RNA sequence: AACAUG
RNA sequence: UCGAAGGUGGGAUCGGCGAUUGGGACGAAGUCGUAACAAGGUAGCCGUACCGGAAGGUGCGGCUGGAUC
RNA sequence: CUGGGCAGUAACUGACGCUGAGGAGCGAAAGCGUGGGGAGCGAACAGGAUUAGAUACCCUGGUAGUCCACGCCGUAAACG
RNA sequence: AGAAGCACCGGCCAACUACGUGCCAGCAGCCGCGGUAAUACGUAGGGUGCGAGCGUUGUCCGGAAUUACUGGGCGUAAAGAGCUCGUAGGUGGUUUGUCGCGUUGUUCGUGAAAUCUCACGGCUUAACUGUGAGCGUGCGGGCGAUACGGGCAGACUAGAGU
RNA sequence: CAGCUUGUUGGUGGGGUGACGGCCUACCAAGGCGACGACGGGUAGCCGGCCUGAGAGGGUGUCCGGCCACACUGGGACUGA
């Protein structure tokens, strides 16, 4: 499943701009909803629950599938919260977020979902395809000379692309330099109140 | 700009002989977040009024907490008067795994790995007295190599002196 | 017993949840080929195929007999 | 107390009842539901409330509790009976399951409608 | 009667230190006398000495504090009871306050602490903690 | 002496 | 000779029912006293005996977990 | 007639110690059996008072029992 | 374009107002809510948690240090036998020598495969699956060590007794 | 649930079996077992494992894999490595 629904909304409540660029948030980011101009009771729990939303709806991820994240970033070596968040940027809809194929999340999802890359040249259909290092991520034939991949060849310039991929020229592909680590990570959200939050 | 938390408020209760008379404590945590900790209990009338005597109690009572860069050095197990607090160190990938009463205590500290479990009363008072009591027993490496008369390379295991190398370089 | 005779081994061992060390006796049937051994008798043994339905072992030789 | 008074004795972890008898094993155990009738509640907290003597299969006759306002039980239709205590009625540790055997669903739910049995809309 | 003197020899040295006494005598026996060789070489007292006593001998131990009233021993505990006793093996050698502390280890090579019996590969009978 | 109850 | 199943006999052992009867828990606005908590109006509790609608009373020994001048 | 304790001497023995499931023995008072004894006291019981009642408290009497010999009982807020 | 639902919102425990009802009807895991302004009953709007599922019952462990080896207690909260003697049993002062049973080191044999942990590979990814190494806490055989515990052979006088 | 045991415990000579053996038989001896729970009663296929738990523990034996037991109930032998 997805979530298919507004995507301000869960902005607001989580009081914290997921999405880049947004001028419904920052006309009220407020919680939604009738009461929502409240000064709210700030329980630990709460700051521990909607830490952890933040980073499902920044990536796109339901509860059992981030669960399972979480499995085995507590289970390998170094930290926690610097392991989650890096399988969680490994993610192949991330990965096109990061490289400027896509202008959202949502958009980068689907181009996944409908078949328009390879990885070794092999088709893949799986939005939560982990990359590894060396990866190249190519791009269908088919989809080049297509309307969404291509008004995201003029606009390669206003996001910045992180150090640990790499875009080329007009033989559009990806190339994974090795995994990103924590500072090449975006941060709207803290890594401990996840980590946290597993343990209740 | 420090760091404060309210652990609990309850209301407490006087008889005479026109009835009963109320009033409010306030058990207030105020901590450095980074070394320093301190305890008041404050209490008053009304509830904004006995929190404030609670944090300027709080500021009057710190005392330096031994770090090593996110942990406690060893473990330790702390009494109050019916509160028993087992305070155990981490690795820098746990956050603070403790209960409501001793997470405020070991937040404001700056403390960011550890491990607690308490083992006595429930009573948040008695928890907090507990927490305090266990953190006093902490003692530096540097502070066991003078009371032994030894250098630290001897006294201390080389996994923890590393931790020192990598905290500040 | 008419050319059998009985020993009370020993053997020591922890306790599986406590860790001390229970001391413990078990009593074995041994054959004599010729009927020297009274009581005490420190005895060294070896044990055999069945003999009887009971016996297994058998008498090697007496070291430091009943004081 | 002395290692040797528990190699000798050891510990002996403290009996609890069996929580709910007379299931037996089963989640739920169906039953005929003789003597539909209505009991008082304890000292305080005050009300009608609609329980019945249901027979069981598992040979055993309990009393069981009625959720929701209204029902059509009256001497031999058959229930499927689950568990779950009701605090202020003293002899009642089971309830019936509506939307079941012969329990239709409680009519005009439209808030939480799968407790107490209700389809959508038609 | 008298079990276990060694659990006799820590407790008199406990209850000379929350005292603040600056000695202790004490019956003398060699497993005694090789636990206090352990205890200075790590620093927690100061010199020791023999006297001699009516029958037997006497064994001396000069208690060590600090420039203020520091106490230079923490704890003391013992840990092999004679109703209990405990082994360890090499690679599973206990650990007092993370290392902060050391325990008397009694191996064939003699008595030891951790760090002598972890870079010895031994182990043997875990007598004490000091801390 | 004496005097229960709510 | 042994031998399953069956027959006969006297016991052992675990359950159900049983006229009538012993207490137990809980029900509300029942009836009759007021024994304990204050020196609770005769300080109270403990063991044991006898007695009494009922709590309880009295003897004998004991305890303070009472003795308020 | 008989049991234990303390101190001194250090004469002698040479760890002969501590604890002790079960078991055994002792164990206030009341009570039980047989046989004595019975001043005073005093359950039960009886009368008098008090009271709504008074199977109580207070008063006058009063049996067992309290004592002894020999057994049984084995309990006490047998408690520091 | 052919494809979203289910529970919950008094506290624990994320999420609040209106109408209806008036100790009724009902709710409830516990404390409890309802007797005319119910954030706890019923519906509505809004919200939260999840999602091809979501609740409920049953069962087990966790929380529970409420059988406590790790890791509890017994003056008054539950808990020291009325008191002693003593059987089995458990435990045992100082010291010499010895044995190597306990203990400890090493090596060999064994502890199947799967499962589990780790690292690589393959299924478009994942579950799943292939390989390698751990683990398999142990047990048997051989060879070292002798501090402690024990056995055996003596010494000692401080404990105990005369 | 506190006394169980007479082929019972041991020996000798024969018999028997693929094999040791009271496994069977005769004779002789008078033993054997038990408060470290005998003899009874209740329940249960055992394990690799599975679930839980920080561990130590507690619960469990379902798929798969190992061994065992049975094949309407009870008893028996035949054939054959
Ligand atoms: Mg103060
Ligand atoms: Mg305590
Ligand atoms: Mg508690
Ligand atoms: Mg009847
Ligand atoms: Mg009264
Ligand atoms: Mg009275
Ligand atoms: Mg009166
Ligand atoms: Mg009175
Ligand atoms: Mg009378
Ligand atoms: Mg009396
Ligand atoms: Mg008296
Ligand atoms: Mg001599
Ligand atoms: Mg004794
Ligand atoms: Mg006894
Ligand atoms: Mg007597
Ligand atoms: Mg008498
Ligand atoms: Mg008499
Ligand atoms: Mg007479
Ligand atoms: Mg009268
Ligand atoms: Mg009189
Ligand atoms: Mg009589
Ligand atoms: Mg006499
Ligand atoms: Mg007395
Ligand atoms: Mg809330
Ligand atoms: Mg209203
Ligand atoms: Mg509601
Ligand atoms: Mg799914
Ligand atoms: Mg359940
Ligand atoms: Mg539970
Ligand atoms: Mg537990
Ligand atoms: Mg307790
Ligand atoms: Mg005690
Ligand atoms: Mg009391
Ligand atoms: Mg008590
Ligand atoms: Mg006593
Ligand atoms: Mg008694
Ligand atoms: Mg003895
Ligand atoms: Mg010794
Ligand atoms: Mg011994
Ligand atoms: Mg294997
Ligand atoms: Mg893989
Ligand atoms: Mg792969
Ligand atoms: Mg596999
Ligand atoms: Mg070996
Ligand atoms: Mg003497
Ligand atoms: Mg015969
Ligand atoms: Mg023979
Ligand atoms: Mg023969
Ligand atoms: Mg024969
Ligand atoms: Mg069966
Ligand atoms: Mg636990
Ligand atoms: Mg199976
Ligand atoms: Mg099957
Ligand atoms: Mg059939
Ligand atoms: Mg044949």
């Amino acid at each position: 499943a997805r979530y298919t629904g507004p995507v301000t909304r869960k902005s607001r409540r989580l009081r914290t701009d997921l999405v880049g660029g947004d001028q419904a948030f920052e006309k009220r980011p407020y919680p939604p909803g009738q009461h929502g101009r409240a000064r709210i009771k700030e329980s630990e729990y709460l700051l521990q629950l909607q830490e952890k939303q933040k980073a499902r709806f920044t990536y796109g991820v339901m509860e059992k599938q981030f669960r399972r994240y979480y499995e085995e970033a507590v289970r390998q070596p170094g930290k926690t919260g610097e392991e989650l968040l890096k399988i969680l940027e490994s993610r192949l809809d991330n990965v096109i977020y990061r490289a400027g194929l896509a202008r959202t999340r949502r958009m980068a999802r689907q181009l996944v979902s409908h078949g328009h890359f390879n990885v070794n040249g092999v088709h893949v259909n799986v939005p939560s395809y982990r990359v590894s290092q060396y990866d190249i991520v190519d791009v269908r034939d088919k989809s080049l000379n297509t309307v969404p991949f291509q008004i995201a060849r003029e606009t390669a310039g206003e996001r910045p692309i992180p150090s640990w991929l790499q875009v080329v020229g007009e033989r559009q592909r990806v190339l994974i330099h090795q995994l990103p680590e924590r500072a090449q990570i975006d941060v709207p959200l803290t890594e401990q109140l996840i980590v946290e939050y597993y343990s209740k | 700009n420090y760091l404060e938390r309210v652990v609990a408020i309850n209301r407490v209760s006087k008889v005479v002989k026109g009835g009963r008379r109320f009033s409010f404590t306030a058990l207030v945590i105020v901590g450095d977040g980074n070394g320093m900790v301190g305890v008041g209990y404050g209490k008053a009338k009304e509830v904004p009024a006995a929190i404030a005597k609670g944090v300027e109690e709080a500021r009057k009572s710190f005392f330096r907490v031994p770090l090593i860069g996110g942990t406690i050095t060893h473990p330790v197990q702390g009494e109050a008067a019916a509160g028993v607090v087992l305070l155990r160190p981490a690795s820098p990938g746990t956050g603070v795994i403790a209960g409501g009463a001793a997470r405020a205590v070991l937040e404001c500290a700056g403390v960011h790995d550890i491990l607690a479990k308490s083992l006595g009363s429930d009573n948040a008072i008695n928890v907090v007295h507990a927490t305090v009591a266990a953190l006093k027993l902490l003692q530096r490496p540097e502070e066991v190599a003078a009371r032994r008369g030894l250098p630290i390379e001897d006294v201390a295991p080389a996994g923890m002196l590393k931790a020192r190398r990598k905290s500040e370089a | 017993m008419q050319k059998t005779i009985v020993v009370e081994l020993e053997d020591r061992m922890r306790h599986p949840l406590y860790g001390k060390i229970i001391r413990t006796t078990k009593k074995v049937k041994a054959h004599d080929e010729d009927s020297v051994a009274g009581i005490g008798d420190r005895v060294s043994l070896m044990e055999t195929r069945p003999l009887s339905a009971t016996k297994r072992w058998r008498l090697v030789e007496i070291l430091e007999k009943a004081k | 107390p002395t290692i040797q008074q528990l190699v000798r004795k050891g510990r002996r972890d403290k009996i609890s009842k069996v929580k709910t008898a007379a299931l037996k094993g089963s989640p739920q155990r169906r039953g005929v539901c003789t003597r539909v009738y209505t009991t008082t509640p304890k000292k305080p907290n005050s009300a009608l409330r609609k329980v019945a003597r249901v027979k069981l299969t598992s040979q055993v006759e309990v009393t069981a509790y009625i959720p929701g306002e209204g029902h059509n039980l009256q001497e031999h239709s058959m229930v499927l009976v689950r568990g779950g205590r009701v605090k202020d009625l003293p002899g009642v540790r089971y309830k019936i399951i509506r939307g079941s055997l012969d329990t239709q669903g409680v009519k005009n739910r439209k808030q939480a409608r799968s407790r107490y049995g209700a389809k959508k809309e038609k | 009667t008298m079990t276990d003197p060694i659990a006799d020899f820590l407790t008199r040295l406990r209850n000379a230190n929350s005292a603040y006494h600056d000695e202790v005598s004490l019956p003398h026996s060699k497993l005694k006398a090789n636990i206090a060789q352990i205890l200075k070489n790590e620093g927690y007292i100061s010199d020791f000495r023999t006297e001699d006593a009516r029958v037997g001998k006497s064994l001396v131990i000069q208690l060590k504090y600090g420039p203020s009233r520091e106490r230079s021993i923490a704890g003391l505990r013992r840990v092999s009871k004679p109703g209990l006793r405990v082994y360890a093996k090499s690679t599973n050698l206990p650990r007092v306050l993370g290392g902060l502390g050391v325990a008397i280890i009694s191996t064939s090579s003699g008595l030891l602490t951790d760090r002598q019996a972890a870079r010895q590969g031994v182990g043997g009978e875990v007598l004490a903690y000091v801390w």
